[PDB]
DNA sequence: TATATATATATATATATATATATATATATATATATATATATATATATATATATATATATATATATATATATATATATATATATATATATATATATATATATATATATATATATATATATATATATATATATATATATATATATATATATATATATATATATATATATATATATATATATATATATATATATATATATATATATATATATATATATATATATAT
DNA sequence: ATATATATATATATATATATATATATATATATATATATATATATATATATATATATATATATATATATATATATATATATATATATATATATATATATATATATATATATATATATATATATATATATATATATATATATATATATATATATATATATATATATATATATATATATATATATATATATATATATATATATATATATATATATATATATATATATA
């Protein structure tokens, strides 16, 4: 799917796509008589409507993760495809440690997406003046990571 | 956290998918028969020239990706092949400068650049007759690729992406894999097909 | 920005995808039975009609136009074509000077014009007969083709566009592409059709 | 389609057209029992609602760079098929420039729709009082590039 | 400016058209069958009048229409032809004289009216039995068309329009294009019906 | 369509009309549905509103042409056939030339226009008096030229 | 299935799936007819929901359960895998001996649970602090069976 | 039949090319032999169709009666035969149901996590596609709209009279059917009312107290 | 302020119980009787309508004719032109969403495991019971038909005769004549196909060689189970 910022339509998108699964699931064979029946319609609307909420309220943080990676991204001049790379890192960090804390150190963490991001972790940036700048993969990993733990109040 | 590892690839359904989906959409739209011849020719469509360009070009460049820039990371270079196959070959709408400088502006080593324009030009001077007579028998490298490259281009105008969307193979008939010469080794992939069938009371 | 690439032409599905859209608009005028047979009525004249002209002549000139003014800006030579297939042959409605007036005023440079007018007409009078023998056996220039389509047009008065709309090819009976004679070259393309419902159970 | 001005017409076009491809989305076979439950029709309602809204406030500044084009076509005795493609060459350097700079250089760009109107770029026209005129390609091209700057106030 | 070029004729769709447009009017008249049935007879009346008469002459004389006043401003022509085959012929309404007046009136040269009014004779003659045998073995020409046909219709007194409207062809059955003698040549327009509704799995 | 001097009732025939392709075109095959609920149906009845409003907003001119044409015929004895040829005409100038300025010079639409009147362009007219009358065409249509930049003060 | 927390979504699902399950009961073999009639319909429906409804309020203590187990998990900083399985545990220890009390007394089940803990039963866990820590399986094993005799105040 | 390898022998297959024998195919024309198709007129051979009548043969249909063979039906009673219903208990058989536990199987559910499967979602570039939108013109096709006239088709309208089919209206009487209305009494079904007492059910109302529930009123802290 | 909690307490009324008792009304029985109805018979008679005839007229309308004309709109042409849309192609370019790639993550579900528990059902077994219906036996009557008999009589139908007579189609003659097919000639053509040559060149096969190599199965050995 190609990139689209959230917004309504995505809520809505979800609803009813969960609902065709829905009504794919109950009548697994017999998918016609219980479309045409409106009890067992209603239930399947209320059922796609409480999925949507679930969805909802837990995403919220992976949110604000991408919203303090875009932060930073714009603050050091960062091509669009090493920001979504980012707010996955973020995402991850959060996930892994900050929420549930599987048995993992942030730092073997953080050299493990380094070893994903290398290639050789200090990248030169052509910003639109013309004036070329470099940032230290590790350096800017750091700190989001910390940057996080502000915002959770960690 | 830590749901799941999708894996997005060709995986042999993205045929049955794309057709079972795109038909339940559009029967609302055309009634079952005119629905269904839809959905067959727009897969059509889109395998004879995405899948026979663009995925045959993936499957041969993945390899030398993760021994260059071995990464979950190779996003860009995705990016940069993509940009290559459509907007510098079939169309001549740009020069390799313009890749180089947009993708080291990008972080990306330039020698890198030259090494992926040489290799996907090497291949697609195979899969396509067209890009082949215009580069012509001219072996591409990190050290010559950028001049013979912007050669043709300068060349060429801009052409209409007509070419590059369908006309391009569609004119030209090309010797199968059901052949002789050098059209007598894949039938392997396609035997499956027919094996499947067979297995399947098909 | 920079969503994606369009490209329009006959994909060999724009018949299903005509007919099944206005179908389903019109259902809801004549009911199932006779929407379907005017669907079919109204695709058959536009394929007989817009198809077998203007298609294949844009099919023909698309390469001279890429050699004249490689470019998208080609838009401007679609507009002389069209004009010059309907308002000068099969109407006379229009003598060259309009054409070349036109479209140097628009920005083009005469001769391009004369070339393509050149073209258009020994290609059309292969695929109409009564313009061929309106222009007899007179092969068109860029030196002699506006003297010669002048003649042509002045020699005859304004003609009803219901010549150029249908009539034209309903009163005379050509040799088919499934003929002897110069019939016998391109059922290549109607062969896949058939080879196709084969393969789809039909 | 045909060329036609935007108006409350286009608006409501697209409303009811995605409304039609909605009802087929959310139903993909079951199109009939769907159509006929009023509550999913009030879902699909407000989801084209919320997705005509989306497209419209993402459309001004298209809106905004085909009309500075018009004018200076306008002021210049451009025909209007090359007063559309400066519109498409305005909405091209906005969008991948402008707005979100995909790392190429205006200039760049520049020469790249340079090629894209040869044939080579001072082509005369003629006017409505028999006049005769030229114009250079770049120079207007140039141009509209510093007003469209102004527009944004970049 | 400038939006379409429009053509108006019939183009093998008329029928439909206008079945399932009085069909979908009606229907809330009628109910179903009813609406059905009344479109049927209908549309079989327009055809055998109107078709089988004007429209066989308009075929018949728009080549020599554009010969004589080759134009788009042709219109005067049609409405006289069209008062010719009703107001004169088969109503005996009207002399040539009355005809001639208007026409001139109008702007016509006359002699073009009285090859024209020759025209419609010699067709219709062949057309319709009752204006052959009124008319008899008489060759029309400007020289002479307007003494036989003044004759023929000071000869006889105003005419019911019920004879003009349906019930001329109603009371004498002619020679099928289905037969031998003279109507062993046309069915090849019904031919390619046939074969329609063979491809259509009809 | 037989002649009809425009008015009301032609613009709510173009309403209703309208209203009946539009619910053909949004609920494609389910228009059953789609004709059942009142909210769409509104929908729909106010984009038919507005469609017929742009179709007015956009014929006033054709109007006016056809109605200066109609004074000249009346003032020169003229047939309606040729007052309707010549309505035609106007509108054709008016809407190629003076409007949008297709690339076309005055004077060679007229030669057009009068190889299309031809046969040649003195014609002969019989009044209802009795007294023929004869008029040139090429005249006439070069009259109602000037006549035509009158009107809107060109 | 992945692990999901309960929610009325899980209510929703197992509501459903039990009218599939009904479904395909009643009409052995003509599920379609019996599909079709609506009396049955609303059978089947108030059946699955009655269903539901047992399954819901027979399943309030082993929620407790699994509750009290994550708190005390919580202050002994165990990893999920072994928070999980205490919270079986505890079900288990409520279900034979508190609520039906099968023929077996307290440490029997104590010891049995212990040999299915060994591989002993001092675990080394290393917190998000780097601070390691140890806790006896027996002692938590035991300290828990008091707390769950609080809850029901056995 | 497997397990290791090696043969001959031949079954295919795929490698590269070459023959031969074919099966098609398209290339152009020419034959022959047919299968159809016309284009005009002659055959004999059905195939119906007529249009006239006459046969024999049989398909039915009547009209009257008589048989025979049946299909039902009713009248009265008698058998066997099996169906299924009740009246008594007893079996086997299996349908559920419940009572305690134990299985295996599976439907979900939750508890941790881990896979894979695809379902969507959010972060940047290529597809076919349609969703369109524009923005520029050109088409065909069409929906409409004019602008002049001409048709056929049917929608009403008016003009004059004539039909037919209905809708009412009236003018006399006569029906049947019915809605009521009386006029006598008698029923039945009710709707209430009264006169006696008794219920059950519930509407309140007391008389004592006790609940929960919530409606407001009386002491300080939060939303 | 209004309203919601966190304790204590009123009064007040909203209901609900916990007993006894009123009165009142909601129904219901229990008998007797009214009265007023709602119907229904039972006769007689109206009156008013709903129809229906029985004749003669109207007016009014619904259609249809029978001619002439409108105007109006339904379509269809006739030509020129618009305008608005339905699509389509031309080229360029956005945004939106719908599916597919190209990587990184989510969350959410559809599954599948990986262990431990539930709970709920689907079955199964392990003993003891039910009630229920499925049958079957062990003694008796209902409709109930399912047949059969055992007599009488219908009516109805299936046929068959026993006469006369239709009409209808099944064929067959008798004569004349169509039209439509079925094949056959009689000449001139086609088109299409079946083959056969006449050269060429493919393509796909069926084999046969010409070396190499697989896998596969047909056998045969060379040891072993």
């Amino acid at each position: 799917r190609r990139n689209r910022r959230l917004s309504s339509a995505s809520v809505y998108r979800y609803y009813l796509k969960r609902i065709s699964m829905n009504i794919g699931t109950t009548g697994h064979v017999n998918g016609l008589s219980i479309a045409g029946n409106p009890e067992i319609m209603r239930a399947i609307a209320r059922l796609s409507e409480q999925e949507t909420y679930n969805w909802v309220t837990d995403y919220a943080p992976s949110h604000l993760a991408k919203e303090v990676v875009k932060q930073i991204s714009g603050k050091y001049n960062i091509p669009g495809a090493y920001q979504g790379l980012l707010m996955a890192f973020a995402e991850k960090v959060l996930a892994n440690y900050i929420l549930d804390y599987k048995g993992e150190p942030l730092v073997e963490i953080h050299h493990n997406f380094l070893w994903e991001l290398m290639q050789g972790f200090i990248y030169t940036f052509v910003r639109k003046d013309g004036k070329p700048v470099t940032v230290d993969m590790s350096k800017v990993l750091t700190e989001i990571e910390d940057a996080l733990f502000k915002l959770v109040k960690k | 956290g830590r749901q799941s590892h999708k894996k997005i690839d060709v995986r042999n359904d993205t045929s049955t998918r794309y057709k079972g989906k795109l038909y339940g959409i559009f029967v609302n739209y055309m009634g079952e028969k005119y629905a269904q011849q839809l959905v067959e020719n727009m897969y059509s469509n889109y395998n004879d020239v995405f899948v026979e360009i663009y995925n045959k070009m993936h499957n041969a460049l993945r390899p030398t990706l993760v021994k260059l820039a071995g990464a979950g990371a190779t996003f860009p270079l995705w990016q940069l092949v993509n940009e290559a196959i459509y907007a510098v070959y079939l169309t001549h709408k740009e020069t390799a400068s313009f890749l180089v400088t947009k993708y080291v502006a990008r972080g990306v080593p330039a020698m890198t650049v030259k090494t992926l324009l040489a290799e996907v030009g090497n291949q697609l001077k195979e899969l396509v007759p067209a890009v082949a007579e215009q580069i012509g028998s001219v072996t591409l490298d990190h050290t010559n690729v950028v001049s013979t490259v912007d050669n043709i281009v300068t060349s060429m105008p801009a052409l209409p992406n007509s070419y590059a969307g369908v006309l391009m193979k569609t004119k030209v008939p090309t010797v199968t894999p059901h052949y002789a010469g050098t059209g007598t080794f894949s039938s392997m992939e396609s035997a499956y097909k027919a094996l499947e069938d067979i297995e399947r009371g098909l």
